């Protein structure tokens, strides 16, 4: 019985860290979303503006 | 009416009544607990919840008496509750007067002292078992601390420990044991059941007080 004592409290202490985890990597995904669109935005505007002030 | 006993013979004399009372609470304790542990299952079903509701109460008297390092006396303090609890739950409910045995009564395990202080023996060794495998085997609890002159107050009380707690046991199931056998014999059974259930009350209790008493040595002799 004291293996299924651990065995409820364990398995729902699990899911709470694994909830935890789930949070964590949402809050990487928002930021690493920020980086690929800054990413892409300042891509362009250093590209145009190089190009820009070279062909002028 | 009578406090004697019959005695078997295997060289010695030991009590027949003590033996055969006390199969009783061990059938009862296995044979029950047994049936719940066959298939368990992660929500507790139907007759689960009470034993394990027991399972998280002897953990509540073990860790608040001993600390941390619980875990490893669960089931001793697990079985120094049940043993004493059904005992005494035996004595009230069991209807054991219809049954005559032809020498003595039939109403509990520890209506003698032959249980009691059996039961105070092995809580005994319990805190000088701790008592002698966490701290030194050199020195331990009874060295004289506080002051030097404390050596017969510290002596004497290693005697006290299990002597009171014994008769503490003893005396209130032969107190509560009696009342009955008293209180029949004066009026049917119909007037001393409010004195039954003012029994049966303490007659828990002081299982209740052993085991969680019993625990409170553990933790000092671990200090």
């Amino acid at each position: 019985l004291g293996d299924f004592m651990d065995k409820r409290d364990a398995s729902i202490k699990e899911q709470l860290s694994g909830v935890k985890d789930t949070s964590s990597e949402v809050k990487q995904l928002e930021e690493q979303a920020n980086a690929v669109m800054r990413a892409a935005r300042a891509e362009i505007s250093a590209a145009l503006n190089k190009m820009k002030k070279e062909t002028q | 009416v009578g406090q004697h006993f019959y005695w078997q013979i295997g060289g010695f004399q030991i009590h027949g009544q003590v033996l055969i009372t006390s199969w009783v609470v061990i059938a009862i304790l296995l044979g029950s607990a047994a049936i719940a542990v066959r298939s368990p299952q992660t929500i507790p079903t139907g007759g689960q919840n009470f034993f394990e509701y027991v399972l998280e109460f002897i953990r509540d008297v073990s860790k608040t008496q001993i600390g941390e390092e619980y875990r490893p006396w669960v089931p001793f303090i697990g079985t120094m509750f049940l043993f004493i609890f059904v005992s005494n739950w035996s004595g009230a409910l069991l209807p054991w007067k219809i049954i005559q045995l032809p020498h003595g009564e039939l109403a509990a395990p520890t209506n003698d002292i032959n249980t009691t202080v059996a039961l105070a023996l092995l809580t005994s060794v319990a805190y000088f078992y701790a008592g002698l495998t966490k701290k030194g085997l050199g020195y331990f609890g009874k060295y004289i601390q506080p002051t030097p002159i404390l050596l017969p107050i510290n002596i004497l009380e290693d005697f006290t420990k299990p002597l009171s707690l014994s008769f503490r046991l003893f005396g209130n199931i032969l107190a509560d044991e009696l009342v009955v056998v008293v209180l029949v014999s004066l009026v049917p059974l119909v007037v001393p059941i409010p004195v039954m259930f003012l029994g049966l009350f303490t007659s828990g209790i002081q299982a209740l007080i052993f085991a969680t008493l019993a625990a409170a040595y553990i933790g000092e002799s671990l200090e």
